[PDB]
């Protein structure tokens, strides 16, 4: 008999944390992805700031703040959506992009 | 089967004050579930309007949602419902 296996969310999750006027970080996240967990990656790579948030681009091009696992949650399913779109095509996957955020 | 029947989760597109944030919306949604969960985001009890492009209508009663449910459920060129948040 056959049956459908599991379809990945995605291949491996890289975020690239941009830093104002010093370049950008990036991040390969090994397979819950955590809010808490973002916040201490930028705080080891910005360490003289202090970050509560991070914004990303969404499909408007709008800037999207993130202040919780609940927004990290459709911050990631937004992406993946998109990776899944460019993954069927051939096209350059680009990694997850944020900006830290006082 | 006794596993869950899900639906398509209601992506939803907050502002308030230059601030926007993205939720997903179990189905069927609610106004008091929009009002609470831009409580919690936001701090403070909000008034609810919805937006599209050059439009703002305010969101007061259950029905008023649904309707802009329905235009986002049947809008192939919007992924998120576009809510404008006013203290209040």
């Amino acid at each position: 008999s056959m049956a459908l296996g599991p379809f990945p969310a995605m291949q491996v999750l890289v975020i690239r944390i941009k830093i104002p006027n010093s370049g950008a970080v990036d991040w390969t996240v090994h397979s819950q992805l955590l809010f808490r967990d973002v916040l201490d990656v930028i705080g080891q790579v910005l360490p003289e700031a202090t970050t509560t948030a991070f914004e990303y681009e969404d499909e408007d091009g709008d800037r999207i703040t993130v202040r919780s696992d609940e927004e990290m949650k459709a911050m990631l399913s937004y992406y993946y959506s998109t990776v899944m779109e460019q993954q069927v095509n051939g096209q350059l996957i680009e990694p997850l992009q944020i900006f830290p955020r006082a | 089967s006794s596993s869950p029947k899900k639906q398509n989760d209601v992506r939803v597109k907050f502002e308030h004050r230059g601030e926007k944030r993205i939720l997903q919306f179990p189905r069927p949604v609610k106004l008091e579930d929009l009002r609470s969960k831009a409580k919690i985001a936001f701090g403070q009890s909000m008034d609810l309007h919805y937006t599209n492009n050059e439009l703002v209508i305010p969101l007061t009663t259950q029905d008023d949602l649904d309707k802009a449910v329905e235009l986002l459920d049947r809008s192939i060129h919007m992924k998120s419902l576009k809510i404008l948040l006013v203290i209040n």
